[PDB]
Parts: structure tokens; sequence; C-alpha cells
């Protein structure tokens, strides 16, 4: 993936 | 089928270090965040750490911040929790859990958990100048009381079991 | 930090009866992005991890009996069991899943009121016998672990000569 995904909380 | 298996759980010296790992399978590891959540002897649940899917964001509550490091190896499908400066209150069953990166519904998938027991620095200080005689007397006092506590549990359980056995 | 207050702490029940559990939170759990309340309810039985029961406050997880209903909004949340079964005896936890730090309530434990077992199915009676065994053995093992913990510094002190 080009970006990491932050936690939603 | 989604499966999480924790290991590393052990007895830790006062202020000691320990590393837990959790082997993931039955899903694409690299596409989901992961967490550690612990349950203390009093049964309270406490969130310990979360990691992003790529490893680049980590989160911790204040109680473990600076001491605990959550990491992952996406090639090996393994989640890690490195703990430092451990204290008796860090005694708990440690669970790894998947973070629902798409649905955002909480923890649907948990492993079976690994037990970490931490020795008390305080309890150790307390006994510094006890002699062998002092200590043996204290030691011998425990098991008779454990037996009586066990006997209470057994008797109460059988009192719930017996009425059912009698109906059948 | 968001604090979640679950009441009552325990609750004695009779099978068939309606039960009501309450989770009040110190702050809102509204995900502003999508207007859903990110509160999750879990069910825990002896020897196993908590099991997700209800999410987004009111959506039942797959495979959960429809006698479980989650409801409420803002700060006041409830878990209702329309007709409680002996298989539903467990500790119920709510969780703030909206904002860090993630936090759990302290739990509401359901227990059976101590004849009337004549009205139960033989199936439900055998299921209760099977559940009692791991419940008692976990309680007993927790006593052994506690006493290992009390013994340990004394054995450490004896050995340290």
């Amino acid at each position: 993936y080009p970006y990491d995904v932050p936690d939603y909380a | 089928e989604v499966k999480l298996v924790e290991s590393g759980g052990d007895l830790v010296k006062p202020g000691g270090s320990l590393k837990l790992s959790c082997a993931a399978s039955g899903f694409t590891f690299s596409s989901y965040g992961m967490s550690w959540v612990r349950q203390t002897p009093d049964k309270r649940l406490e969130w310990v750490a979360t990691i992003s899917r790529g490893g680049s964001y980590t989160y911790y509550p204040d109680s473990v911040k600076g001491r605990f490091t959550i990491s992952r190896d996406n090639a090996k499908n393994t989640l890690y929790l490195q703990m430092s400066s451990l204290k008796s209150e860090d005694t708990a069953m440690y669970y790894c859990a998947r973070r629902e990166t798409y649905d955002e519904k909480g923890f649907a998938y948990w492993g079976q958990g690994t037990t970490v027991t931490v020795s008390s620095g305080s309890d150790y200080e307390f006994l510094k100048s006890w002699t062998v005689e002092d200590l043996q007397k204290r030691l011998l006092a425990l098991d008779p009381m454990m037996e009586q506590e066990i006997e209470e549990i057994r008797q109460k359980c059988q009192s719930k079991r017996q009425p059912i056995l009698d109906a059948i | 930090d968001i604090e979640l207050t679950q009441s009552p702490s325990s609750l004695t029940v009779t099978a068939g009866e309606k039960v009501t559990m309450s989770c009040k939170s110190s702050q809102s759990l509204l995900n502003s992005g999508n207007q859903k309340n990110y509160l999750t309810w879990y069910q825990q039985k002896p020897g196993q991890p908590p099991k997700l029961l209800i999410y987004w406050a009111s959506t039942r997880e797959s495979g959960v009996p429809d006698r479980f209903t989650g409801s409420g909004s803002g700060r006041d949340f409830t878990l209702t069991i329309s007709s409680v079964q002996a298989e539903d005896l467990a500790v119920y936890y709510c969780q703030n899943d909206n904002s860090h730090p993630l936090t759990f309530g302290a739990g509401t434990k359901l227990e059976l009121k101590a004849e009337f077992l004549k009205s139960w199915t033989v199936e439900d009676l055998q299921k209760r016998l099977l559940a009692l065994d791991p419940m008692c053995e976990q309680e007993i093992e927790e006593i052994r672990q506690k006493y290992q913990s009390k013994r340990q510094p004394i054995l450490d002190a004896i050995e340290a000569k």
C-alpha cells in the first residue's frame, strides 16, 4: 500500500 | 479461518523485561491493525497497545507508555509486545486481538491468551531482614488457608451441581 | 480518559426472565464521521476470551441470538436479554471503542438464583453441568495462582542465602 492507515479511535 | 496464538508468557523478576509474540493466520496479516489487551486477576480488562497495519503508528495508554513497545513483522505474520520495567500490577492474562480495520466494530478476534506473572519489588523489600525461621513460619501459614478457600469453592459448586444430578 | 460505569455489578436471575444491563459513559462515544456510537458489548465465560456480542451500540454480531438487543445513545447504553437462558450466564463488558485510550466497563456478572429445574429441558440441564465444571476449576486455579504469588517472595528470600 502507498500509505499506512491510522487507528480509527 | 482467523486464528491468533499468543506465546512468551512467564514468571518475571521485579522490574524485569519480557517479550510476547502472537502468530496470526487465516487472514492477510498486513492488511489489519492489531492490539494487545490484558485481563488482571480481578477480571478487569485494560487495553495495552495498538499498531497500524503497516507498523508506522503505535498507540499506548499512559499506564504502559515508555515501558511497552508493540511491533509487527509482516513477512513472518507475527505481532510482538516487548515489556520493560515490569511491576506486580502488570500481572495479567495478555490477549492479542485483531483491529477491525474495515468494519471498526471493536475486537471480533482474540487469541486464547498467555499468562504473565510479575514478582513484587515491594514484597521483596519487605522480607529483607527476615531469618530462615521467620520465613518458614510465614511460608507454612499459607497452604492450610489455600485448602480452605478451595474447599469453599468446591462445596458451593457441588451445591449447584447436586440438584441437577438429582433431577436426572 | 473515558470512564464506563456498568450497573448492577452482579445480578441474580431466573431462566425466562427479562434482564437489563446499563453502561453509562463519562463522555460521548459518537464517531462524528459517520454518526454511529462506537460502543461494543462483550460476553465472557470461564476459560475463554471475551466474545464480541454487539457493536456500534445496537448491531448484533453474526450468530448471536436475537434475544440480545443493544440500545441507547449519547452516554446511556443498555444491553437487554428478552428471555435469559442458562447458557447466557457470563460476565458482560462494555467498551469505549471511539477514542484513545480504549476503555472497558468493570463488568456485569449474571448468576442463577438458588425444584424449578423440572421445567428445563434435559439438554439445558446437561449444558449447565458441562458449564459448571470449567467455571469451578478456573476459580480453583485462580486460588492456586494467587497463593503461588504469595509464596514467591518468601521462597525467593529463603533461596537468597
